[PDB]
């Protein structure tokens, strides 16, 4: 079908380069403008830049000067060169298409490539009517949350969205509703290969 | 084939100063948009409601350039946005102007070791100001009781002041150069297109 | 530099409402503006271009118009499947094109009473020296409460989750940060509660019992 894909998303050094590309499908990517959006983790969209069809390139005002969008009209595929990133970077930069027209417009977005920029190396965390859990601290950004016991309750189970501490590490915070009027917990750490558990008896 | 007048903007070894506002109807333009994308850095290309990614398939009927100095603390207001004072009675653009604005630094060629003069600005004059239509009336401003009839001085030094640039890498607020291009569409053929 | 200050984005509504979304700039941008709809499980989509016209695969219903300054991209009837945020944006500055802060389509329910609770760290967390306080507040509608620490009657984030579409509920679970000794040092700790819809929450806090 008609869909922007996108490449490059992966953990970077702060001041790293990086390359984004944005694969094209059915559609004529060689008349049709392309543009990067970003969004920042849990804020709104904010335009980066974009390349027109005479390969004229074009930059935001936060964003000129150490990026560089790239356009090459074989394999259908958008590209974005970026220069010495910070902290303040840390978005998804959702590819785009221009339609036709007198204004712009974005008419089809991709998947977006998730960018996180920092030092911070690996960590594992800890596991350290009611509800109680096991605090997930030290805790990275994962694709996989924990499931109490490979998830054998889902009644009353909350799983909070990832937060940010002073260190620099993630964290979660996990619980779970009982019936009050001795379960298990089974942290997830895949992306490193790691598993435990343990029992919340009071 | 390739006949463009573009080039004769920018580059001018001698920039217009805001009094002057050096306009320019282009026509008759078939070439050199190159020259407008692919240039020295740009410090500003705010362009507006003419998509410049869609000019190279677009066709004018009069292309109109203008050129002046401003400091780089004053590249703004060069907008539909009317605010400050080179926009109440300097220069300001329509509600819907149709056109780029470009700007860049002017800091390494004209600077002066002496300075301040070959270049004005406004200080009051709000009771005149019109889109695109320049004011280049300078004999007195309304203060006190009597305008001083032509022959102002003491006490009567109510009249605009010119500019003090004079930077010998010593200045931030550097001046810049500034080309606003604008565009016009009417019952009329329309003669600067893109090359072919 | 153009702005595009939007209405706030607290307006809840439930099925078939009226929900009329506005949004302004600083200027006249005449009919450059245009919505995009984002469900924060996806990627953007848009709604309306130029304004006024509608969006190829988006029904009638979406019927975002307006004219110089002022847009409503309204719904005259909602769907669960329109429950999103919702982003303008102004084309008449063409290189900064600018985006607004978005505006949040949630479910309406009846008041929701949270359940508090605030339980201290057993041993297994205190082998950590650098400890931290935990509270909890699960299964609340209005989603403007807040938490305050005015420990004994190291500031650190708090998370809210979406709404359970299951009750359309939320839940909020708070952290805060503490050095060494600086949790062992005073004794009783306090998770102040305040909820717009659950008054009277006098005290709950740690108990080093």
């Amino acid at each position: 079908e008609v869909q922007l894909a996108e490449s490059g998303g992966g953990l970077v050094q702060p001041g790293g380069s990086l390359r984004l590309s944005c694969a094209a499908s059915g559609f004529t990517f060689s008349t049709y403008d392309m543009h990067w959006v970003r969004q920042v983790t849990g804020n709104g969209l904010e335009w980066v830049s974009t390349i027109g069809t005479g390969g004229d390139t074009y930059y935001s005002d936060s964003v000129k000067g150490r990026f560089t969008v790239s356009r090459e009209n074989a394999k259908n595929a958008l590209f974005l060169q970026i220069n010495g990133l910070r902290a303040g970077d840390t978005a998804v930069y959702y590819c785009a298409r221009g339609g036709s027209g007198q204004f712009w417009y974005f008419d089809l977005w991709g998947r977006g490539t998730l960018v996180t920029v920092s030092s911070a190396s690996t960590k594992g965390p800890s596991v350290f009517t009611a509800a109680l859990g096991c605090l997930v601290k030290d805790y990275f950004p994962e694709p996989v949350t924990v499931s109490w016991n490979s998830g054998a309750l889902t009644s009353g189970v909350h799983t909070f969205p990832a937060v940010l501490q002073s260190s620099g590490l993630y964290s979660l915070s996990s619980v779970v509703t009982v019936p009050s009027s001795t379960y298990i917990c089974n942290v997830n750490h895949k992306p490193s290969n790691t598993k435990v558990d343990k029992r919340v008896e009071p | 084939t390739n006949l463009c007048p573009f080039h004769e903007v920018f580059n001018a070894t001698t920039f217009a100063s805001v009094y002057a506002w050096n306009r320019k109807r282009i026509s008759n333009c078939v070439a050199d948009y190159s020259v407008i994308y692919n240039f020295a850095p740009f410090f500003a290309f705010k362009c507006y409601g003419v998509s410049p990614t869609k000019l190279n398939d677009l066709c004018f009927t009069n292309v109109y350039a203008d050129s002046f100095v401003i400091r780089g603390n004053e590249v703004s207001q060069i907008a539909p946005g009317q605010t400050g004072n080179i926009a109440d009675y300097n220069y300001k653009l329509p509600d819907d102007f149709t056109g780029c604005v470009i700007a860049w630094n002017s800091n390494k060629l004209d600077s002066k070791p002496s300075g301040n003069y070959n270049y004005l600005y406004r200080l009051l004059r709000k009771s005149k100001l019109k889109p695109f239509e320049r004011d280049i009336s300078t004999e007195i401003y309304q203060a006190g009781n009597k305008p001083c009839n032509g022959v102002a001085g003491p006490n009567c030094y109510s009249p605009l002041q010119s500019y003090g640039f004079r930077p010998t890498y010593g200045v931030g607020h550097q001046p810049y150069r500034v080309v606003v291009l604008s565009f016009e569409l009417l019952h009329a053929p329309a003669t600067v297109c893109g090359p072919k | 530099d153009i702005q595009m200050t939007q209405s706030p984005s607290s307006l809840s509504a439930s099925l078939g409402d009226r929900v009329t979304i506005t949004c302004r700039a600083s200027q006249t941008i005449g009919r450059f503006l245009n919505w995009y709809q984002q469900k924060p499980g996806k990627a953007p989509k848009l709604l309306i271009y130029g304004a006024s016209s509608l969006q190829i695969g988006v029904p009638s219903r979406f019927s975002g118009s307006g004219s110089g300054t002022d847009f409503t991209l309204t719904i005259s009837s909602l769907q669960p499947e329109d429950f999103a945020t919702y982003y303008c944006q102004q084309s008449y500055s063409m290189p900064p094109v600018t985006f607004g802060q978005g505006t949040r389509l949630e479910i309406k329910r009846t008041v929701a009473a949270p359940s508090v609770f605030i339980f201290p760290p057993s041993d297994e967390q205190l082998k950590s020296g650098t400890a931290s306080v935990v509270c909890l507040l699960n299964n609340f509608y209005p989603r403007e409460a807040k938490v305050q620490w005015k420990v004994d009657n190291g500031n650190s984030q708090e998370s809210v989750t979406e709404q359970d579409s299951k009750d359309s509920t939320y839940s909020l679970s708070s952290t805060l940060t503490l050095s060494k000794a600086d949790y062992e040092k005073h004794k009783v700790y306090a998770c102040e509660v305040t909820h717009q819809g659950l008054s009277s929450p006098v005290t709950k806090s740690f108990n080093r019992g």
